[PDB]
């Protein structure tokens, strides 16, 4: 489905 | 804000989208 | 966005996705109004008959995007929220009466050739451009059928419908802080919003400056797309006041 986002806005 | 509404790549260029003379012809 | 058709690059700068965190996933449509203020519908954020109910710390925003499922590296722009403000006098209850909301971003956000705030209408605008017949345009990454989706942002443009015929079309208690928007049957053309282009704008192009302005927000319908019926739209100058209140109070 959707591509991974960095991690760094997942923090 | 001063500059809102005016797309860069459209306005800001003087380029047309490819529909928005339909909202202006409905404009009457 | 159903009968629509693929966007162009950077032709809806202020287009916002807000996007769950955990399961990453489109929520809602959404736009830029200032480098620090999001607009949405408070359905996107609150509606507890489908036990929804978002936090700050659930969602994020990603600006300046075309693709709906790619990470559009160096070009889109993703944000976390400061805060929520649901409109005090929303009614989820009933009808959707005052669907608007506002999220403040955590920093601003850096604008670009894909990334630009649209205007929110003056009194004189409003009056000169929200009339029927004249047209606007909606966009987002919502099903492109009632009952799939797309791979970039979608768009259509579509003419403000007169009250009455709102009114007769759904059972549904229709208030001033709410406008109709759609084709009739007997007008051939077809489009509509549809699940996922919530809280996305519906937008029109002053011909007296040239500029683009917010109107409404993709607020409600009955289906996608359905002879007879028509998509609803949050009347954003009716609540102008409460935008400028929160933003001159919070900002
Ligand atoms: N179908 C309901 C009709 C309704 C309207 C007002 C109160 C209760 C139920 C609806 O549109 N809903 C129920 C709650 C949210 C909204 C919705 O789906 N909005 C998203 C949407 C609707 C139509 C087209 C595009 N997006
Ligand atoms: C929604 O969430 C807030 C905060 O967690 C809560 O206080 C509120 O009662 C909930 N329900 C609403 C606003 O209808
Ligand atoms: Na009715
Ligand atoms: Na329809």
């Amino acid at each position: 489905d959707f591509e991974e986002i960095p991690e760094e806005y997942l923090q | 804000e001063a500059d809102c509404g005016l797309r860069p790549l459209f306005e800001k260029k003087s380029l047309e989208d490819k529909t928005e003379r339909e909202l202006l012809e409905s404009y009457i | 966005i159903v009968e629509g058709s693929d966007a162009e690059i950077g032709m809806s700068p202020w287009q916002v996705m807000l996007f769950r965190k955990s399961p990453q996933e489109l929520l809602c449509g959404a736009s830029l109004i200032s480098d620090r203020w999001v607009l949405t519908a408070a359905h996107c954020l609150l509606y507890p008959p489908w036990d929804k109910n978002f936090t700050e710390n659930d969602l994020l925003v990603r600006i300046g995007k075309h693709s709906r499922t790619r990470y559009e590296r160096n070009i889109e722009k993703i944000s976390m929220l400061e805060k929520i403000y649901i409109h005090p006098r929303y009614n989820w209850r009933e009808n959707l009466d005052r669907d608007i909301a506002l999220m403040k971003l955590k920093k601003p956000v850096a604008f670009s050739d894909y990334i630009h705030p649209v205007c929110l209408p003056d009194r004189e605008t409003a009056a000169s451009l929200l009339q029927a017949g004249y047209k606007g345009r909606v966009t987002g990454w919502g099903n492109l059928k009632e009952t799939g989706q797309p791979s970039v942002l979608q768009v259509v443009n579509l003419p403000i419908v007169e009250r009455p015929v709102c009114k007769d079309s759904t059972r549904i208690r229709i208030t001033d802080n709410m406008f109709c928007a759609g084709y009739k049957p007997d007008e051939g053309k077809r489009g509509d919003a549809c699940e996922g282009d919530s809280g996305g704008p519906f937008v029109m192009k002053s011909p007296f400056n040239n500029r683009w302005y917010q109107m409404g927000i993709v607020s409600w319908g009955e289906g996608c797309d359905r002879d007879g019926k028509y998509g609803f739209y949050t009347h954003v100058f009716r609540l102008k006041k409460w935008i400028q209140k929160v933003i001159d109070q919070f900002g």
